[PDB]
């Protein structure tokens, strides 16, 4: 109840874009925006008051409404030099908050016709975050429509979006849903700081046309808290009993001071936990332990929060076990940092010995090093952001030492010579294959207590209803967590009487960011489970019955911000709100927008015959850099290009990918279901253009433009179409064909090529189109790369049937 | 003392890690020395084993790849000074070995990475080989999926071993007659031919010569672990297994679960190695090797 | 040396060792040649030689773990484990050249098959991939000099020339039978009759001449 002004001092943009009849600027809108609706009053928003000197009304009613008061750098005079507001109000906390935010965020872009001010507007859209990426400048405009979790995914557009009502009576009625619960509870810093991510994701914070606005409200509203709730945990340790004095003479105290701390933590060994399963559990436990490793992951930042009460915007980055974190550069937090890193690690030696080890590096951070200085030319603005790389490359070389000495010597010799429970190796598990637990041999296989626990998850966790959960404290039932916690899965429909208890350590919900009510502090998760077990996607397929694998990682993601801004304009654009934006969109593309491209797809060149025949695959983990999907081979190989055709519509030619798709039988083991498809994104990532794909082998390595055009829609859309009408014709003829493409380096194979070609026509078929049907297949034969596409086109039809 | 360079012809092999369907290129010597205390009972009389149960006067390396004429010594775990791009930051962990020279150029971010990773696929392929399982009772037979490693046609595994030349002469007494190595060796796997050649003297044991890079998954004593850890760039593995051998003829049980250090790890100070014993319950001692050997 | 018996297994009809082209052969992933795996030459002979030495005297053997001594002397087990005395060379093709220089082009032909359902006389075709019926494979197998490890404290029982000649008459009837039977799959239909040739005993000097005559008589 002392950090409340971190968020709500920017509410003056969209209310006059919704025409609720206020007047004045963003300080005047929001200081009466929470006067019209929050106090349950039925008055008109066109005549609200300015300033009251009431003695009996305290902070909870006055300075909650007066937590904004004055936030911009031009109206600092009234709240101080007329005595309108004293130091014990959080508006001063919110004044320096947006000042250090927009002083490090708001900069006009490099246009021709400058000196443009940002004022009251009701038409302007946000533009693409990917404009400044690359040596080209795009003009694509993020249309500020509704984005609270509907089908489809929302894409950038080039035209100027028409200003309507329907999406904007929907935004304010969403603000009618969760901005009426603004009361003295937990819903301050956990509820509001997630459900406004999607609503305010395409809405800009400015008006100026001498700039191209890429930062939204939320990537600035996060930075109002992440620099505002940061400094409050820097505040009383630095010696402040009056907030005016830190902005009356020491408003330029951060010339060379360090008041911020940039940290990380990574769980090194996420992938080599999920991909060691030797037996049964290949079908079920492959998804559950990845669901386990992502579920304590969000809990793993949450104990670095629960010790101090920071924001969940302090994770500016999140996804894949990794979470960049900004802290105050005090020493109470730095001490309790290493309390967090070591003790959770100290818990890990009871359950997972040498797999998971988390570790935190640190960079003490100034404030002038982010902002572009006055009078920074070419040889002067270039040296400002070299240190902005120097807080990342010399943050990676903080955890390029912790990942080499991971355990103390007093710790390992506890475990270096032990057999716990003192028993025999007749009881030894199958999945996690450990010995120390009494192996409770259920379901006719020796499975440990952990492997017993994950079998209890998949009764309800991969079903399509029980995607809610609960983290309680250190109890017996559930999945065990560091820092005194269990982890469970349930529903919160009729079990809210177990969700209104104070024995809940952490609370979450599923993908659907549920406004109106609260089903949990939800995050972005994987709910695409068509059927539960892996065997149900080889039990239906007319054609071959092969479980198809898919793994795909976006290339070069270490150069996403270190060298992804500094090639166009000499890198003045390197700032925290411009770099927490694409890492706020990747938390929707690879975590929620993949549910659109899977539940109702578009491209169907193998299956066809229905536009919204759902993809029968199942994604292992929707998160971050890497997507892992396994289903039947049929739906994956179309969707594996189709998702990339929802990827080249966002980066629009700057970010590259390489995927991997293989086909495997049902009972195939996992430990070589990820060591061979680790060559299929291991060979087409070794492409000179790096934007390709590799199917079924390292010798098929094809570009993304060479695959959907040359292979399928040219060559596969040649073969099975002449006997489209005779759909059941001899594929016992077509496996003669690709013998010849292996012996193509012999001379008479030209003769045998045309020989077998006109061994198909005659008087028993329609031969109006046969001379060209072999001639297309005759010209493809001679070229030493035309048939390279052809072999895959032949393989698609024989594996389709 | 001399040392011994051991050139093999390992075509297919299977050193598992956590089961059978995977494999490893390296044999951490607690797997190799345990063979020398089970492929000596099959030649000696349990006197050759008892000659070398717990002496550890012999320092031997592990079974690391070689591609052609150059030893593929391991990628050390030292902090690279990658002042270059982040792709070759990531390209280091996709590289397990490198030739005998480039390590000093490697450690400061001053080296190539798309030739060493380009000789990864010159070592050999991580293959698989499907097989069909038991007629369990009278029912339908299952498969069992077992995966291996396959070398290139000009590779194998190397070894450097030194110590007392009498107990070194009994290694080459054993190895000229040690059969198919690896795990699943009663089938065609792990078979090879051991040959002797003169060592590279560029790879001397620098136990205190300011190059504290080992060539063996090893361990010091439990107390002296507190001394060799302040600047240790180390990784921990499991060296577990099963035991179920003659003179121990009961239900198969396990070795004791140990966690030795890495095999190319670089430390702060010199250390000693000793034979840890992993017998938990039962008659004859079974023991892990942990006696390292160093490198320039 | 050890007693490492060589061999030259010649296919005489076509052989199809499943390795599951829809149903391929065992493809050596280096040279894309045909091989014979070490466990389709071991795990077949156990299903024969435990029904020739066993199943003479009305022995059932419902698992491979209760088989007789000179089975489990040679093949080993999980309960008693005398010794694993037979380690087989996983073997692959000898002459790809003279097979192809004398006319072949593919090294793995395709055989066609049907399946007439006897309800409506309908043909259901099927394609089967064999090896070329002249595909001469080389072969070896390793018997050891075998200092036996005694699980009892009857220390260091090395077998001399007494017990070892009984197991030479085991593999004799191991591979006399395999010349008169299968090696591969989709059986009772002519797939993959083999013919072992040029067998030799290979390593004392007095012992060796009788070691031939078990295996020469197959």
């Amino acid at each position: 109840e002392t950090v409340i002004g971190c968020l709500l001092h920017d509410i003056g943009k969209p209310v006059q874009r919704a025409a609720l009849g206020y007047r004045g600027r963003h300080s005047a809108i929001g200081r009466a925006f929470v006067k019209k609706i929050w106090l349950r009053d039925g008055r008109n928003p066109s005549e609200f008051a300015d300033e009251v000197y009431e003695p009996d009304i305290e902070v909870f009613d006055r300075r909650i409404l007066d937590a904004i008061s004055y936030h911009h750098s031009s109206a600092l005079r009234t709240a101080a030099e007329n005595g309108r507001l004293a130091a014990d109000a959080p508006a001063y906390v919110a004044y320096i908050a947006d000042n250090i935010a927009a002083g490090t965020d708001r900069r006009k872009a490099d246009s021709d016709d400058g000196q443009g001010a940002s004022t009251w507007d009701s038409d302007t859209p946000l533009y693409s975050v990917f404009n400044r990426f690359g040596a080209d400048t795009a003009n694509l405009t993020f249309a500020p429509e509704m984005l609270d979790d509907r089908e489809p995914m929302n894409i950038p557009s080039a035209r100027r979006i028409e200003f309507d009502k329907y999406r904007y009576t929907e935004i304010v009625n969403k603000l009618e849903a969760v901005l009426v619960d603004l009361e003295c509870s937990d819903t301050y810093l956990a509820s509001l700081l997630n459900v406004l991510e999607a609503t305010l994701s395409f809405v800009p914070s400015s008006t100026d046309a001498s700039e191209v606005v890429d930062v939204s409200l939320f990537d600035h509203l996060k930075l109002t808290g992440a620099l505002g709730a940061c400094i409050w945990h820097y505040l009383q340790a630095t010696g402040q009993s009056d907030f005016k004095s830190a902005l009356f003479d020491k408003q330029d105290t951060f010339y060379n001071e360090k008041a911020f701390l940039l940290t990380t933590f990574d769980v090194s060994g996420i992938q080599d936990f999920i991909y060691t399963i030797h037996s049964s559990g290949a079908a079920k436990m492959l998804r559950a332990r990845s669901f386990y490793l992502e579920m304590l992951t969000e809990h793993l930042i949450d104990e670095l929060l629960a010790r101090v009460g920071l924001s969940r915007a302090n994770l500016n980055y999140s996804g894949g076990g990794h979470a960049y974190l900004l802290l105050p550069n005090t020493e109470f937090a730095r001490n309790s940092l290493e309390e967090f890193e070591r003790e959770a690690n100290e818990w890990l030696l009871e359950n997972f010995a040498t797999w998971l080890f988390i570790a935190t590096g640190s960079v003490p951070l100034a404030a002038n090093d982010l902002m572009r200085r006055p009078n920074e030319s070419g040889p002067q603005a270039h040296d400002r952001a070299l240190r902005y790389s120097g807080l990342y490359r010399e943050l990676s070389e903080q955890l390029s030492a912790k990942k080499l000495a991971r355990y103390s010597a007093d710790q390992l010799r506890e475990l270096n010579s032990s057999d716990h429970d003192g028993q025999k190796g007749d009881r030894e598990c199958s999945v996690c294959h450990t010995v120390n637990r009494t192996i409770k041999t259920i379901n006719d296989l020796l499975l440990c207590s952990l492997c017993q626990a994950l079998t209890a998850a998949s009764q309800q966790i991969q079903s399509e209803s029980r995607r809610f959960l609960l983290i309680s404290e250190e109890s017996s039932d559930g999945l065990p967590l560091p820092f005194g916690a269990t982890l469970t899965f349930c529903s919160e429909s009729g079990a809210k009487q177990a969700l209104q208890q104070p024995q809940t350590r952490r609370l979450y919900a599923k993908n659907k960011f549920f406004a109106g009510e609260s089903l949990g502090t939800g995050l972005w998760v994987g709910d695409y489970v068509a059927q539960m077990e892996f065997g149900d996607y080889v039990k239906r397929a007319s054609g071959i019955a092969r479980l198809g694998v898919l793994r795909l990682d976006v290339d070069n993601l270490g150069q996403a911000f270190t060298h992804g801004f500094m090639k166009q304009g000499n890198g003045k654009f390197n700032t925290i709100s411009r770099t927490a934006a694409f890492s706020r969109m990747l938390s929707l593309f690879f975590r929620q927008h993949i549910n659109y491209v899977l539940k109702h797809p578009k491209l169907r060149p193998l299956t066809g015959d229905d536009p919204e025949r759902s993809r029968r695959a199942t994604i292992i983990y929707s998160g971050g850099d890497d997507v892992f999907v396994v289903g039947a081979w049929d739906d994956v190989i179309e969707f594996g290009i189709e998702l990339r055709e929802r990827f080249h519509e966002f980066t629009q030619g700057k970010l590259t990918v390489s995927a991997g798709i293989g086909m495997f039988p049902d009972k195939y083991p996992i430990s070589v279901m990820a060591r061979e498809v680790g060559d299929l994104e291991g060979a087409a990532k070794s492409l000179p253009g790096k934007n390709g794909v590799a199917l079924f082998d390292p010798e098929f390595t094809f570009r993304w433009d060479e695959l959907l055009s040359k292979v399928i829609e040219e060559k596969y859309r040649h073969i099975a179409d002449y006997f489209r009408c005779n759909e059941e014709r001899g594929m016992a003829f077509i496996y003669k064909l690709l013998e010849l493409l292996d012996q193509r380096g012999d001379r008479i194979t030209e003769a045998r090529w045309v020989y077998f070609l006109m061994r198909m026509r005659g008087p028993t078929d329609d031969t109006t189109r046969f001379q060209q049907f072999a001639n297309r297949l005759h010209q493809w034969f001679q070229d030493p790369s035309d048939a390279k596409q052809l072999k895959t086109a032949l393989h698609l039809y024989i594996y389709r049937n | 003392m001399n040392s011994r360079l051991f050139r093999f012809d390992v075509v297919r092999t299977h050193f598992g890690d956590h089961g059978l369907e995977s494999s490893t290129i390296g044999c951490p010597a607690d797997t190799l020395y345990s063979a020398l205390c089970v492929e000596a009972l099959r030649m000696g009389g349990q006197q050759l084993l008892d000659e070398l149960v717990a002496c550890s006067t012999l320092r031997l390396t592990d079974l690391l790849p070689y591609v052609g004429p150059d030893y593929l010594v391991p990628k050390p775990l030292k902090s690279v000074r990658s002042d270059s791009s982040s792709l070759q930051k990531k390209l280091a962990k996709k590289i397990g070995f490198l030739p005998a020279a480039q390590l000093g150029s490697f450690l400061d971010g001053t080296a190539d990475l798309d030739d060493l990773a380009a000789r990864q696929t010159k070592i050999g392929v991580h293959a698989v080989s499907a097989k069909a399982a038991i007629h369990n009772g009278k029912k339908d037979a299952d498969p069992y999926r077992v995966g291996y490693f396959r070398f290139e046609p000009d590779a194998g595994l190397w070894l450097l071993a030194t110590g007392s030349e009498s107990e070194l002469g009994l290694l080459t007494r054993l190895l000229k007659g040690i059969s198919a190595l690896g795990g699943e060796r009663t089938s065609g796997f792990g078979a090879f031919i051991p040959t002797e050649s003169e060592v590279p003297a560029a790879l001397t044991p620098t136990t205190a010569a300011a190059s504290l890079m080992t060539l063996t998954t090893s361990l010091p004593t439990d107390d002296e672990l507190e001394q060799a850890l302040a600047g240790a760039t180390y990784r921990l593995v499991k060296r577990s297994g099963f035991v179920a051998s003659a003179t121990y003829a009961e239900t198969p049980r396990r070795k004791r679960d140990i966690y030795k250090l890495a095999a190319g790890s670089v430390f702060s100070r010199p250390f000693q190695g000793g034979i840890l014993d992993v017998s938990l319950g039962g008659n004859h001692p079974v023991y892990s090797y942990a006696r390292p050997l160093f490198l320039a | 040396a050890k007693i490492e018996i060589t061999g030259t297994i010649t296919v005489v009809t076509g052989l199809h060792i499943g390795a599951g082209v829809d149903k391929p052969v065992v493809r050596d992933p280096l040279t894309k040649w045909p091989m014979i795996p070490g466990t389709s030459l071991k795990g077949k002979v156990r299903t024969l030689l435990s029904r020739q030495y066993g199943a003479d005297t009305e022995t059932f053997y419902r698992k491979p773990n209760d088989d007789p001594a000179q089975i489990r002397r040679l093949f080993g087990d999980t309960k008693e484990y005398k010794t694993g005395r037979l380690v087989f060379r996983d073997t692959k093709l000898t002459n790809k050249d003279d097979l192809e220089a004398r006319g072949a082009k593919t090294l793995t032909e395709v055989k066609f098959e049907n399946a007439i359902n006897r309800v409506t006389a309908k043909a259901n075709p099927r394609q089967m991939e064999r090896v070329i019926p002249g595909s001469e494979f080389a072969f070896s197998l390793v018997y050891e000099v075998s200092f036996g490890t005694p699980d009892e404290e009857q220390k260091a029982s090395l077998p001399s020339s007494d017990e070892i000649i009984e197991d030479f008459n085991a593999i004799a009837r191991g591979l006399k039978l395999l010349e008169l039977d299968y090696l591969g799959g989709s059986g009772t239909r002519g797939y993959g009759q083999v013919k072992f040739s040029d067998l030799k005993a290979r390593a004392d000097r007095s012992l060796l001449e009788m070691l031939n005559h078990e295996l020469a008589a197959v």
